[PDB]
């Protein structure tokens, strides 16, 4: 499955899982912005590796990372 | 003069279609 | 002549063995 | 019906002009990188993503228009002008098959004025030419014109008409604009179509042959010359003029009255085909055809039912119940939501109308050369290639639109409430079937023509001639389209199945070879301007690599409208949009998913369709039609000559150059390509050398393409990083960003180079070629 | 193909098209029973006794050819 | 009417290409799904209607064929040519259908590895007896297009 | 049979399609979105095609999670419905909440 | 001419038709 990072540059403007086809992503409570949360990806057998979570990151560089990694039948996006 | 093969060819298409629908009545007369 | 000779092979004695087993299956097999 | 009308929307007014991107939001905050310029000019026609109001989008769409009417205008007056000032016609009427036509020169700057063929030069215009292809002059004497001052006339009133379409443009769009209302009412727009563009059209056209165009090609043909009479052969004061030329009827429109329409039988013919004097259909079957399709037209206007304050009218047919009525069992509720379609989207028109209009064009192509509408016109062959390239080429980009517009209304203007069980629906519900089917068939014909071209190759490399899929080998004669040619050849005389034809359909069909007076330095008659053309088994190929190359560019375009919307891949697609570059790299990548990526790639596929098609026709219309009659013994030589095929016994057959070498790739790089772009690549220092030019420039453009199309943009944007560096080491700062090109503009730069580059390097071979011989 | 239609249930008729009986003995004499057969006589007066005498009517001059030169003002 | 699903999530169409009752019973009764038929048998009569009609294309079309060769003396080598041919791509098959087996088949069959392997070990020997069967028979359409009896003597 | 509901959840109305499910719903995996309806309302199917939804509970089964989750984003921003489950559906009938994993 | 044709049947055709069915074993068959 592809790897799904979040580092600590967050501003928690809720886009990532707004924007995201698969529901890889959710919000958890958290310390260090002013939304109170952080994103986290504990779904990431499901993600096809799409990036639209990373066209929708608002910062300078992007807070969540995705590496493409192993190809399942998931994540190649396979009806068959 | 005779009918040469093209003419026969013609026939058995015409053919082809009325076995076509030979086997459709008789396939919906079986039920 | 004007004859196709294979066609009487198959639709004299082919056919109606092809047909005769046919039915065969058709009258002997359970459902 | 009544024609509501809305007074004044928008004023007229300057301060628009100062702001570009007005129309579209993101472009209105002002450019901030270079992707807003080419956002810019993407969006200046996409008025849906404007205004979302439909009845404001019918206005702009409408007032467009207009404008293209006007700029049409502007363009038919351009070459009214450059007819009617700088051109040789006053000597072409005289001498219509010894004079190469033509309306520009070269003025004497640089050194481009061995651009000016002196073929060309003749009285009036002293300096010679560019020689055209347009088949404008001879249009121009089937229709009348024998002088120079009456084209200048045309020309004027083609630039008034110009101002009058801008003008209406103007005015229903910003003084007195309709509504949505008066849009939909397609009922009566097809009966005013029919019955007064169409039918009106040609009526009006079929008076203007009886009164003008049959008298003066009449003239034209007995032998007189340019000095005629264009006023007092006219109108009721000489109703007996009309019976100096061709004997009009009794007396006058009295038995136009009266119903004895057996006496308008000279110049209301029905006689067939080619006259052998002028190689061109005859004036009087033209005139009774446009007068019998006009006739047809009307009828065809008065179909549709209109409701309104006349009284006993409003007879006829709602489009909406005959649509309705037509179910099925197999096809649930047939054409039910169609009507709300086919009147609530202007995508799903466009893609119908781009459909009918190419479709269209392509049928003008072949209908031209196989019967020749215009005196001398079939042997200037330059002319020949180019409307018939020139009509297929325009007939493929309309297709590709259509197959485009039709997926434009798949992501935008389908509504799943209107298309409940309707073949719209049905359709959508088994597209895996069609697209899947259609893959096979493309593959079937892609092998069971291509590979007989490849097996050709082999067993001719192989010296194995016997071996080949030719006339001489493994013979595959079309023997349907042969005994079509039959049935239409043999279908004039008595006891057939038209009895009053004397000349048949054409003589394509198997029906003699035609020929007419010309010059050509100081030669004798010549110049067959049409022939039989013989079908075989390099037709066959031929015509198996062109339902290849059509059902493939149908799979392209079918699989972008069909899959629009939703994939096994991605179901939210109609939510990304008609144009998007992809939707990331995952689910193994999705590169080129969008409907518009189809509509990019079934444009190289309809260039190699339409590039055949022409390849066809040039190589064919050479080896078996053009040419010269002998001066001994009327013997037929070809443009090019007969080939004699060597056997495997060690013996020679005679066949023809396409019957002998387009059976293969090897002929066709030979014979086709490399022997015929001999006039294209020796053109220099003489009236051919721009065409050179053009031919070289458009190798260029074409590989130039193949940077946009092969590479990517984060290569190009770091690299403008680099020079984005260089540029703020100096004190060099746009303000504007310099970025690389998006992914979508990219692609479309690509297959606009690529496009651009091919049309141009085998027009310039075409004109080149059929200028020398 | 009319059989294979007749069988499906849009076209399959109801027990009283069939009982009609009426309509039925209507149809038969005037269609079946009399329209065939002046079809067969036209067949006879504009094919059979022209090829009897040595002229030959097909397919393609029916429409040009009368049985007669005192042609349907004799009617 | 014609067209029904009956499992509208399985993207399939129950329609009278797919759901009439005499193409039921052909397709149903060609040998691969003929109930009460052991595997091998089911290759083998897929074998013999394959490689009889693969003699075919080798033999009039193939690199020994014409009427401007040396008489029949080359028809025997055509017939031969044509024989070797079909049982070699019987042979082709026969390495797919095994490849097919020996790796390990998911398949609707209920075949086994064994299963296929029946089948492709059929294929084989119905597929070069009936290229072997379309040779003999072509050699034999001589006598069998004609009346034999009547132009020999006696 | 194969494609059973769970008890509660109707069939919405289709006259099914060629995008729908393949030969890994009977082997690998397949998915299940289930929602509530106030009405009998009309959407479009993320395998092609219309499909009609009477009022109550409505149960579909999709070949992927994706196109359960664009069903589930057009009952959000065309018809306002946000109790879409979805679960994974095993060949021996094992069913399990995928979504939404918080409840 | 001094030629082994057999030899260039064997590894131009038969030996890589082989060699692609063992390197299909190879590929496809687990453990
Ligand atoms: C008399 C001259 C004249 C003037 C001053 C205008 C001025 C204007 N037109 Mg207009 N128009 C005209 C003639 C004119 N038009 C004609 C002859 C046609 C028929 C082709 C149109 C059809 C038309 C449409 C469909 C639209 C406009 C629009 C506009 C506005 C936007 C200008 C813009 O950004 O594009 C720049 C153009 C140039 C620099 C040239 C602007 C105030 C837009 C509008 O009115 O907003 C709703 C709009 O979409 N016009
Ligand atoms: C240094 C390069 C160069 C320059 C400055 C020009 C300049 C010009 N060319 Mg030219 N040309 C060039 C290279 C160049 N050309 C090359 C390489 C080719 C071969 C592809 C041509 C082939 C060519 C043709 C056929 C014509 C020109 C014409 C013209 C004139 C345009 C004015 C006009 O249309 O009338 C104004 C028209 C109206 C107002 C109406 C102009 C002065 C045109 C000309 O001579 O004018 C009649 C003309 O027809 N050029
Ligand atoms: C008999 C009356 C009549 C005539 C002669 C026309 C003629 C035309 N219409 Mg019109 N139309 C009519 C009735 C008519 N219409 C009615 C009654 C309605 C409303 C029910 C419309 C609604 C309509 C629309 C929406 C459009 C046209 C357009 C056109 C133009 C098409 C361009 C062309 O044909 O090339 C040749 C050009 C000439 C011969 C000049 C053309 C000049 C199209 C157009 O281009 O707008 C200008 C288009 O937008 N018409
Ligand atoms: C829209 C097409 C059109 C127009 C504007 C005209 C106009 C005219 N025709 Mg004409 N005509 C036409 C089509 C047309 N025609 C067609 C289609 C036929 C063949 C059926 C004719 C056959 C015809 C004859 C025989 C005559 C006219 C005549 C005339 C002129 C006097 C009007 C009249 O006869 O009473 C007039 C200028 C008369 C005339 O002046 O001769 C040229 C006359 O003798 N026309
Ligand atoms: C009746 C004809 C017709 C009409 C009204 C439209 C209308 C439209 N099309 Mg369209 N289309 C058509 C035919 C038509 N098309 C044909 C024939 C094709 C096949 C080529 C296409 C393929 C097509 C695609 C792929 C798309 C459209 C799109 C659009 C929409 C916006 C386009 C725009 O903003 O302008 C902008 C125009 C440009 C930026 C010009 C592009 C550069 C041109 C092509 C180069 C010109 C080269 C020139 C011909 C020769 C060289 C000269 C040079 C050396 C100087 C608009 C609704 C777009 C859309 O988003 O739909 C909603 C879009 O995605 N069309
Ligand atoms: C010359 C280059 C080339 C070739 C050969 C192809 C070939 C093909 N294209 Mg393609 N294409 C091309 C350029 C080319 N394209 C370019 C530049 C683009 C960019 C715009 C595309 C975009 C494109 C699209 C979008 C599509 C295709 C499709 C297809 C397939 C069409 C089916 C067919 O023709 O039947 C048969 C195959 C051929 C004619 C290819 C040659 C086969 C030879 C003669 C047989 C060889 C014999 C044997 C196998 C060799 C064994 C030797 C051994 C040692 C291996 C076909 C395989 C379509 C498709 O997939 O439909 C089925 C499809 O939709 N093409
Ligand atoms: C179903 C039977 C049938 C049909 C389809 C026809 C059809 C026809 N008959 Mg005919 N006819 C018929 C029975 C038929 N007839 C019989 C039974 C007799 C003997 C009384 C005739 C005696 C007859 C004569 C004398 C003539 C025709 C003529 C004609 C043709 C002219 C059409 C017309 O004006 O009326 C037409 C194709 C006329 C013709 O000119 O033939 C081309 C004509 O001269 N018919
Ligand atoms: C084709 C002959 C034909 O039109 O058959 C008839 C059938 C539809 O006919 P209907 O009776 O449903 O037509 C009623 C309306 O839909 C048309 O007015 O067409 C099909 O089977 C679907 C096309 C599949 C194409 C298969 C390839
Ligand atoms: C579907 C169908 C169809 C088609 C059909 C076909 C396609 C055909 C065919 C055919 C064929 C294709 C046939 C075949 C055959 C065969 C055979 C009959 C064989 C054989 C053989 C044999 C007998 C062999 C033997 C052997 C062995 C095994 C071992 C050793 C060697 C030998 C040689 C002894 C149609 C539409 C028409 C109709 C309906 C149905
Ligand atoms: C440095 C410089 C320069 C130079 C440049 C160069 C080096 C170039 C080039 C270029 C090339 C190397 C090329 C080319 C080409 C072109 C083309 C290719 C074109 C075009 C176009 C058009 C316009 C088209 C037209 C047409 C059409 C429309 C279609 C049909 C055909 C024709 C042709 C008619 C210049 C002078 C600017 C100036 C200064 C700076
Ligand atoms: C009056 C007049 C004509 C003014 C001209 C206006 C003035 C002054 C400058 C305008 C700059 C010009 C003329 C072009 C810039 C285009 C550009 C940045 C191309 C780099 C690039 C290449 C080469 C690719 O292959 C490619 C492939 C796939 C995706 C992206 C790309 C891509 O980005
Ligand atoms: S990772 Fe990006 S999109 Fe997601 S919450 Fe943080 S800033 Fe927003
Ligand atoms: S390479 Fe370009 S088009 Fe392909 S998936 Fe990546 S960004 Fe999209």
């Amino acid at each position: 499955s592809h790897a799904v990072k979040i580092y600590d540059t967050c501003i928690g403007c809720t886009q990532c899982v707004r924007a995201c086809p698969l529901d890889v992503l959710e919000m958890v409570p958290w310390d260090g912005n002013r939304a109170g949360s952080i994103a986290s990806s504990p779904r990431t057998e499901d993600c096809v590796g799409c990036k639209r979570c990373e066209t929708a990151c608002p910062t300078d560089f992007l807070s969540i990372r995705v590496y493409l990694g192993a190809e399942t039948t998931r994540s190649m996006g396979l009806a068959y | 003069m005779l009918i040469n093969n093209f003419e026969v060819a013609g026939a058995f298409v015409a053919a082809l279609i009325a076995g076509f629908f030979a086997l459709m009545l008789s396939t919906t007369l079986g039920k | 002549m004007n004859v196709y000779p294979w066609l009487v092979y198959v639709t004299t004695l082919v056919f109606p063995l092809v047909s005769l087993a046919a039915l065969f299956i058709l009258i002997e097999r359970d459902t | 019906t009544r024609a509501t009308v809305d007074n004044n929307p928008v004023p007229t007014s300057i301060e628009k002009w100062g702001k570009p991107g007005w129309f579209e939001r993101s472009l209105a905050r002002g450019p901030k990188t270079t992707t807003w310029i080419w956002d810019l000019h993407a969006l200046a026609h996409d008025f849906e993503v404007q205004t979302s109001d439909r009845e404001d989008i019918a206005r702009k769409i409408f007032a467009a228009h207009f404008g293209h009417l006007g700029i049409v205008f502007i363009w038919a007056s351009i070459f009214f002008f450059y007819g009617a000032l700088s051109s040789n016609y006053a000597s072409w009427i005289d001498n219509p098959t010894g004079l190469r036509p033509s309306a520009q020169f070269a003025i004497p700057v640089f050194g481009q004025e061995v651009l000016n063929d002196p073929a060309t030069a003749a009285k009036g215009f002293e300096q010679g030419g560019i020689v055209m292809t347009s088949g404008l002059f001879h249009l121009w004497r089937a229709v009348g014109y024998t002088n120079q001052t009456q084209l200048l006339a045309t020309a004027v009133g083609a630039l008034v008409a110009a101002g009058l379409m801008f003008f209406g443009g103007w005015f229903h769009y910003h003084v007195r604009a309709p509504k949505l209302e008066w849009f939909q009412n397609v009922e009566s727009m097809l009966n005013h179509h029919l019955a007064g563009l169409l039918g009106l059209g040609s009526l009006a056209w079929t008076g203007h042959l009886i009164h003008v165009a049959l008298p003066v090609n009449q003239m034209l043909d007995k032998g007189m010359k340019a000095a005629d009479i264009p006023l007092p052969h006219e109108y009721a004061f000489s109703t007996e003029a009309m019976g100096n030329f061709f004997p009009s009827f009794k007396q006058g429109l009295l038995p136009f009255f009266t119903g004895n329409w057996a006496v308008y039988s000279d110049f209301l013919t029905f006689k067939g085909g080619l006259n052998p004097q002028t190689g061109s259909l005859w004036m009087t079957d033209i005139a009774h055809h446009h007068l019998a399709i006009a006739v047809m037209f009307i009828i065809a206007g008065h179909m549709y039912r209109t409701n309104g304050p006349w009284n006993p009218l409003g007879l006829g047919h709602s489009i909406k119940e005959i649509l309705e009525a037509h179910k099925g069992p197999f096809t649930g509720e047939g054409h039910k939501g169609l009507y709300e379609v086919l009147t609530t989207s202007w995508h799903a028109q466009l893609a119908i109308n781009l459909a009918m209009v190419g479709s269209l064009s392509i049928i003008v192509a072949h209908h031209m050369y196989a019967m020749n509408p215009y005196p001398y016109m079939g042997i200037d062959y330059p002319t020949q290639i180019s409307l018939f390239t020139h009509h297929m080429w325009i007939g493929g980009f309309l297709i590709v639109g259509a197959g485009a517009h039709a997926a434009i209304f798949m992501v935008r203007d389908y509504d799943p409430a209107v298309n409940q069980n309707n073949l719209l629906d049905r359709v959508l519900r088994h597209r895996d079937a069609i697209i899947s089917h259609l893959n096979w068939v493309c593959l079937f014909l892609g092998f069971h023509s291509f590979g007989l071209y490849v097996h050709n190759d082999t067993m001719q490399a192989l010296g194995r001639p016997g071996d080949m899929f030719a006339d001489w080998g493994i013979q595959l004669q079309p023997v349907f389209a042969q005994w079509i040619q039959s049935v239409n050849a043999a279908a004039f005389g008595p006891n057939s199945t038209a009895p009053w034809v004397s000349a048949a359909t054409s003589p394509v069909w198997g029906g003699n070879v035609l020929a007419l007076p010309a010059t050509v330095a100081g030669e004798v008659v010549q110049k067959i301007s049409i022939a039989p053309v013989p079908l075989g088994t390099a037709d066959f190929m031929i015509h198996h690599i062109h339902a290849l190359t059509i059902h493939v560019t149908i799979l392209i375009l079918l699989k972008g409208v069909l899959f629009a919307r939703s994939s096994r891949l991605i179901p939210d697609k109609a939510n990304l949009g008609f144009r998007f570059p992809c939707d990331g790299p995952g689910r193994g990548g999705t590169c080129q998913s969008s409907a518009w990526d189809h509509v990019f790639l079934g444009l190289f596929w309809m260039y190699n369709c339409i590039s055949i098609v022409i390849f066809h026709f040039s190589w064919k219309m050479q080896s078996d039609v053009y040419g010269t009659l002998n001066a001994t013994t009327k013997a037929v030589e070809h443009i090019v000559p007969s080939t004699d095929v060597l056997l495997g016994n060690g013996t020679t057959q005679a066949f023809t150059q396409f019957a002998a070498s387009s059976v293969n790739i090897n002929g066709w790089l030979r014979d086709f390509l490399w022997a015929q772009a001999a006039p294209v690549i020796n053109s220099y220092g003489g009236p051919s050398a721009a065409y050179g030019l053009f031919f070289l420039g458009a190798h260029f453009v074409w590989a130039f393409s193949l940077m946009f199309l092969f590479s990517g943009r984060g290569y190009w944007q770091e690299l403008i990083e680099s020079i984005v560096w260089a540029h703020n080491k100096l004190k060099i700062v746009p303000t504007i960003q310099p970025r690389a090109l998006s992914i979508t503009q990219g692609r479309a730069v690509g297959v606009a180079h690529y496009l651009l580059g091919g049309i141009v390097t085998t027009w310039a071979f075409f004109i080149a070629r059929f200028l020398a011989i | 193909a009319a059989g294979w239609l007749h069988l499906q249930p849009r076209f399959r008729p109801s027990l009283a098209w069939f009982k009609n009986a009426e309509s039925r003995l209507n149809h038969h004499l005037s269609a079946l029973f009399g329209v065939s057969s002046l079809a067969w006589a036209g067949h006879m007066v504009h094919v059979a006794i022209p090829r009897a005498y040595g002229k030959e009517v097909n397919w393609s001059n029916f429409l040009q050819i009368a049985p007669h030169d005192a042609g349907l003002s004799a009617f | 009417g014609m067209v029904s699903t009956d499992d509208f999530q399985v993207g399939t169409l129950l329609t009278p290409v797919n759901n009439s009752p005499f193409i039921k019973f052909f397709i149903n009764n060609l040998p691969i799904n003929r109930p009460g038929l052991d595997p091998f048998f089911r290759g083998l009569e897929v074998g013999m209607a394959h490689g009889y009609w693969l003699f075919g294309p080798f033999v009039v079309l193939g690199p020994l064929r014409l009427t401007a060769f040396r008489p029949p003396d080359i028809e025997q080598l055509s017939i031969l040519a044509a024989l070797i041919s079909a049982i070699v791509v019987v042979v082709a098959g026969t390495l797919a259908l095994s490849l097919y087996a020996t790796v390990g088949p998911d398949d609707d069959t209920k075949f086994g590895a064994e299963g296929w392997s029946r089948f492709a070990g059929g294929w084989l020997i119905g597929g070069g007896g009936g290229a072997l069967f379309a040779a003999l028979l072509y050699l034999f359409r001589g006598p069998l297009l004609v009346m034999l009896l009547g132009i020999i003597p006696g | 049979q194969a494609n059973s509901l769970p008890p509660g959840a109707s069939s919405p109305i289709f006259g099914g399609s060629t995008g729908g499910l393949l030969r890994k719903a009977l082997v690998e995996e397949k998915y299940l979105i289930t929602w509530g309806s106030k009405e009998e309302q009309v959407f479009e199917m993320p395998t092609g095609g219309a499909a009609t939804m009477v009022a109550g509970v409505n149960g579909l089964y999709l070949a992927r999670k994706e196109q359960c989750h664009a069903l589930h984003r057009q009952l959000v921003a065309k018809f306002k419905i946000r109790d879409s489950k979805i679960y994974r559906v095993l060949p021996n009938g094992e069913q399990t909440l995928i979504y939404p994993k918080d409840g």
